[PDB]
């Protein structure tokens, strides 16, 4: 790796390294394999913090290997984890806590979300899934981390997770003259964060 | 032994003494026709106006007389009275006064109390081991004058449960299997905002309030406090506010932190009196 | 198990302990402490396995925060001696102002509001039934992306007498209090919600406007009363609230769109936002000069060689240890309560009159009733003034009416650029631009025509030349030479 | 065992950046620009320099960083503007 | 210290802002006369401005009066007016 690494046009011997199976995606494969590697996690006087994970955000055709492109991904970056969007919800992904019959108590059910953090974290489907499951995740982008206080249990996990969210236009197909908040049937907060 | 002291900040557990003194007392100016007035200004002193408010308050406190009649028609005496105010009115304050006055006192608002759990619980007791009657506020208003806040907020089902149990002032209980009627005469005093946030003559005072004239006609009074804003007015509020706030407790520090502590009563039992 | 041990995807394990007359009660639950003492077993009641546990030979706090301040000085007179000192100096002030939010490259009033929020307001007790209302909750509003979220995740841990929460992720029911199931007793038990918690404490949460309506109703009549009254399933327990709740709300689409109505700008009922008592706006900077002042600030802090440089100059000067910050904030709070308003009396007297007429001012100018928003916005500003000198708590020392003022101001043209108008500031400007639409080409000219039409422009003077001029003044030798 | 380092930087190449970023949100086509945006430009910048293998950050990484982000940026907007938005930023993405 | 001088003192001037709360009540003034933007004639002090009715208005006969001058001034403020009906104008 070292040798390679002083070898020169390792950049672009990258970007076509990443998904070789999707033809053409240069600026894709590029967007993908950078977040694979992600950006170098800060942190100010100790409390004060950036996340050091890369939320990429894709808006695709169906049938554009967007799935496959995540498959790819995965198993690539070790530490990995797969949202179905539509399957998961606030509760599932983010932070879940089960009641247990067998024990007594609630107990916590194991989040997506806390399963993406220390790895790379893929979203599929995500723009035809549930509004309020998309807040929740926002909150839980934000911090890097999921804070839930609920049926006795106040514990906060850490979410550290390169996301990658998978969306399709309006239509399926993206409009160039339109403006991307009208082909995009998304919130404005989320492209943002 | 045990010695009972419910009484809020440790007074009489709500039982008022009596001497042959006070007794004598007040009733000279009760032949006074200004003395209903004195007492409407003596309430909330640490609000401004609202006089002919303060009027309909002190009609609250005092309680009417229980008609009956040999039959199940026994007449109420109890006072209700329906008020609608804007935010920061004082309502709640008042509603405050009022519990602190009253010696029952049953108060809360819309979403303070679950409609079902403060009218009664049929559920059971482990310790008991069978079904149970938890009447969380309905028992406790009886005999007593009760409260009730930002009563549009209330769950709806609360809303027509209060509906005619309050007209008769008897609650059946007959839910579940416990089917035991128990009565539930008391003066309730409703506060809610409006709809809008402030009541709008244009719109109706039922487009103001949602809350349906069921019941709200049986309201012994009803109110409406806008919170409309006049120089001389303002400048009053003002100057009361200005009063209330420089003024030091009652002896204390000038510079010296709030206490509120447990007054370290001595006096316990007969001794506390 | 060691919160900061982490074992990716292992479920933090628990073990019991058991402490003797003089270890129990030293610490409470969620505070983190270091523990010698042997281990131990014990039979719960699985062959030859028994109840693993700790027997504690001395307790030694992780997390190393003292315990329940009894007003036993650890800071003894010396520090809290200092601490009087930068309140004697009033220049100590701005100190403690630029040093809240590192990073954040201005927003200097918008840090001395937090500050005073955080100071406390001072509660008074009447004689009378009554008590004067001390504590305060700011609201925040504006665009997204602007560290609101990440100022109030300082400012929490800068004070943790309170909580940091969420919305979504705090429970909708039973927000400041939950009722649960207790598992050995079917009846649901009371269990302290985050306001619980927030009492006696500043609590900043996030996420207000994504959170559902209803519950947050309850929010306001819980802080309103400084304590939370329960009646639900038949049990009456009412517990204090003593917090001051920081908002995070961005208004409508992200944005705050102060250049729309505010009934579509805020989603939150105004009857909420009075009884919250705060009002504040986050608007689009633009200046794209201190825009890329604001890129070197934030790319200073990002750069570890170049963030260390400001980390010790604000060390130095201002940041000044922000852990006895909070400790001076405890001190100088038991500081506030014993008086706070002596300087203010006089002053005051003037002065809240005076912003009283300046709400009916602003009532001039909101002709029509500018819909309901705007009528309540009076007595919450009334009520405001009342609590927010207790908030400043004449500042560390005797500053209270002189600050007080600038601050009513603040807040008043912060409702006004929601209050302007029911599109806001698009209604006045539409109004200023069909006033223009006559003055260059009609209209005369060099106040000669408001000296001619309506003679003398006397009845179209009082108010409608007054709104016409309100629309004109922002379209249309101190500082840039 | 990688950790690139900003210890070196392009301070204000990245401020006329957002400076151009500034008075574009006004197009319809266009969605607002906020600090945030910066920050990911910063982290986009970290992530080249892990992708080089570097443990310290390259300036022209970071720069073709830059231009990565103007670029998916410039995909954003409305393709009316798009077009004289990509010839504003031509001063920058010549230097990628 | 005039004022110590004539009564331990004599009447007190009213705070501009103090005055607008009562319609009907007599002040005492202290300010700077200035034409108002409006048209009238204003009195201005730290605290704010008052538009001043000339009218009722009886100039001391010992000094000279022109705009841009303090005054002690008696009158009616008629908040409703909201024009200092001064009565002495000294
Ligand atoms: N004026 C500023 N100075 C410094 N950093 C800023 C400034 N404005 C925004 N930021 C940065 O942008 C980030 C975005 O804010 P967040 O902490 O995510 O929360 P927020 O600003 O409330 O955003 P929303 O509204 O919740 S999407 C902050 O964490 C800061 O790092
Ligand atoms: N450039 C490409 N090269 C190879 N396969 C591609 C390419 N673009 C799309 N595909 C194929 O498109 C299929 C659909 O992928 P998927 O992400 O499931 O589609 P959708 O767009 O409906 O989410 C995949 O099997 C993938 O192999
Ligand atoms: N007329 C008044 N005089 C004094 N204080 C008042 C008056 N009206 C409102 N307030 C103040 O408004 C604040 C909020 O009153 P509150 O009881 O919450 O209002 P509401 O009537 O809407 O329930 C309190 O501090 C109260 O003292
Ligand atoms: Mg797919
Ligand atoms: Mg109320
Ligand atoms: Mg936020």
């Amino acid at each position: 790796f070292r040798k390679i690494s002083r070898d020169r046009g390792i950049i672009d011997k990258i970007i076509s390294s990443m998904a070789p199976s999707i033809y053409g995606h240069r600026d894709i494969k590029t967007a993908v394999a950078c977040s694979l590697f992600g950006g170098v996690p800060k942190n100010v006087n100790g409390k004060h913090s950036i996340r050091g994970d890369i939320n990429v955000l894709l808006l695709g055709d169906p049938g554009t290997a967007k799935s496959q492109i995540l498959k790819y991904v995965e198993k690539t970056a070790h530490r990995a984890v797969f949202a179905t969007g539509q399957g998961a919800s606030a509760v599932g992904l983010t932070a879940s806590v089960r009641k247990d019959p067998i024990t007594k108590e609630w107990t916590l059910e194991g989040g997506a979300l806390v399963l993406a953090d220390k790895g790379v974290c893929l979203i599929d489907e995500f723009d035809k899934m549930n509004d309020q499951d998309r807040t929740s995740i926002h909150e839980a982008m934000e911090q890097q981390s999921i804070s839930i206080s609920k049926a006795g249990i106040v514990t906060t996990l850490q979410a550290r997770c390169s996301i990658i969210a998978a969306a399709n236009p309006n239509g399926g197909r993206y409009n160039s003259t339109l403006p991307l908040a009208q082909n995009v049937s998304l919130t404005e907060p989320i492209l943002s964060r | 032994t045990v010695y009972p002291l419910h009484a809020r900040s440790t007074g009489v557990a709500a039982r008022q003494m009596l001497t042959d003194f006070d007794i004598r007392n007040i009733n000279k100016l009760s032949k006074k026709k200004d003395i209903f007035d004195i007492l409407s200004q003596s309430l909330a002193p640490s609000i401004y106006g609202h006089d002919h408010i303060k009027k309909a308050i002190l009609l609250m406190l005092m309680g009417g007389v229980e008609k009956n009649l040999e039959n199940g028609s026994h007449l109420r005496g109890d006072i209700n009275i329906l008020m609608v105010g804007d935010p920061s009115t004082a309502k709640s304050q008042l509603l405050r006064f009022v519990l602190n006055t009253a010696s029952l006192a049953i108060a809360t608002t819309g979403r303070g109390s679950s409609g079902v759990g403060l009218t009664a619980a049929v559920t059971t007791d482990r310790e008991t081991g069978e079904r149970r009657l938890e009447a969380g506020a309905m028992v406790l208003a009886d005999r007593g004058v009760v409260c009730i806040d930002e009563f549009d907020k209330m769950t709806d089902v609360d809303r027509v449960a209060i509906h005619e149990v309050m007209e008769q002032q008897t609650v059946t209980i007959a839910k579940a299997g416990i089917h035991t009627t128990l009565n539930a005469r008391c003066s309730v005093i409703a506060a809610a905002n409006p709809v809008f946030g402030q009541y709008d003559v244009n719109r109706d005072p039922h487009q103001n309030i949602a809350l349906p004239d069921s019941l709200l006609s049986r309201f012994d009074l009803l109110f409406v406090v806008t919170d409309d804003i006049n120089e001389i007015r303002d400048r009053s509020i003002s100057e009361h506010v200005l009063r209330t706030h420089r003024y030091l407790p009652p002896g204390y520090l000038e510079g010296e932190p709030v206490r509120e502590r447990l007054n370290l009563s001595l006096a316990v039992g007969e001794d506390a009196d | 198990e060691i919160p900061e041990l982490v074992p990716v995807g292992e479920m933090p394990r628990n073990l019991t302990m058991t402490c003797d007359r003089y270890l129990t009660n030293k610490v409470i639950p969620g505070t983190r402490v270091t523990i010698v003492g042997i281990y131990s077993i014990y039979n719960s009641k699985g062959v030859a396995i028994r109840t693993p546990y700790i027997k504690i030979l001395g307790i030694q706090s992780d997390v190393e925060t003292s315990s329940i301040w009894n007003s036993v000085t650890m800071f003894t007179e010396e520090e809290e001696e200092e601490f009087l000192q930068l309140s004697r100096n009033p220049k100590l002030y701005e100190i403690l102002t630029n040093s809240i939010a590192p990073s954040i490259f201005g927003n200097e009033d918008i840090k001395k509001a937090i500050v005073c929020l955080l100071m406390g307001g001072s509660k008074k007790i009447l004689p009378d039934g009554m008590r004067l209302r001390g504590d305060i909750n700011v609201l925040l509003l504006g665009d997204p992306g602007t560290a609101k979220s990440q100022l109030l995740k300082f400012v929490e841990k800068v004070s943790p007498i309170a909580v940091y929460t969420s919305g979504k992720g705090s429970s909708a029911a039973g927000l400041t209090a939950s009722v649960q199931r207790d598992p050995m007793t079917r009846e649901f038990y009371l269990e302290g919600g985050a306001m619980v918690l927030a009492d006696g404490g500043v609590v900043c949460i996030d996420e207000f406007d994504k959170m559902r309506d209803e519950d947050r109703v309850a929010i306001h009549e819980a802080m309103e009363q400084q304590t939370i009254s329960i009646a639900k399933a038949g049990i009456t327990t009412v517990l204090n609230s003593r917090t001051s709740v920081l908002a995070a709300a961005n208004p409508i689409y992200g944005r705050y769109d102060d250049l729309k109505s505010p009934g579509d700008n805020i989603d939150f009922q105004t009857t909420i936002l009075s009884r919250f008592d705060m009002i504040f706006i986050v608007k689009d900077d633009h200046n794209e000069e201190r825009d890329i002042s604001i890129a070197n600030h934030v790319i200073n802090i990002h750069t570890g060689n170049a963030n260390a440089m400001q980390n010790q100059q604000e060390e130095n000067g201002s940041e000044i240890s922000i852990e006895k910050m909070k400790r001076y904030i405890t001190y100088c709070r038991l500081k506030c309560a014993p008086r706070l308003s002596p300087q203010a009396a006089e002053k005051l007297s003037s002065n809240f009159v005076t912003i009283r007429k300046q709400l009916l001012i602003n009532e001039l100018e909101s002709t029509e009733r500018s819909s309901i928003p705007i009528t309540i916005r009076q007595l919450e500003a009334i009520i405001r003034i009342t609590e927010s000198l207790a908030k400043l708590e004449l500042s560390p020392i005797a500053q209270e009416r002189h600050v007080d003022e600038a601050i009513r101001l603040f807040q008043a043209s912060t409702m006004d650029a929601a209050s302007q108008d029911p599109t806001s500031l698009s209604e006045i400007r539409r109004f200023e631009q069909e006033l223009k639409r006559r003055l260059p080409i009609g209209w005369s000219t060099s106040y000669q025509t408001l000296r001619r039409e309506f003679v003398d422009t006397h009845r179209f003077s009082q108010l409608a030349l007054d709104k016409a001029l309100y629309a004109l003044e922002k379209h249309e030798y101190r500082s840039g030479v | 065992k990688i950790y690139p380092k900003l210890h070196q930087m392009d301070m204000d190449k990245v401020s006329r950046v957002y400076a151009d970023l500034r008075r574009e949100s006004i197009s319809t086509g266009s969605f607002p620009i906020t600090v945030r945006h910066l920050e990911s430009i910063l982290r986009i910048a970290e992530s080249f320099a892990k992708m080089r293998l570097s443990e310290f950050v390259s300036s022209y990484d970071l720069d073709r960083a830059i231009k990565v982000v103007v670029d998916s940026f410039v995909d954003a907007q409305k393709v009316s503007v798009r077009r004289q938005l990509r010839r504003s930023f031509a001063i920058y993405t010549l230097g990628h | 210290r005039n004022e110590n001088f004539q009564n331990s003192s004599s009447m007190s001037i009213t705070p501009i802002k103090n005055l607008l709360g009562r319609d009907a009540q007599n002040f005492l003034l202290l300010g700077l006369l200035n034409k108002n933007f409006k048209g009238n004639w204003s009195l201005e002090d730290p605290s704010g401005s008052v538009e001043i009715d000339i009218s009722q208005t009886i100039p001391t006969q010992g000094h000279y009066y022109v705009p841009g001058c303090m005054v002690l001034v008696e009158g009616i403020y008629y908040s409703v007016g909201n024009k200092f009906h001064v009565t002495s104008m000294t």
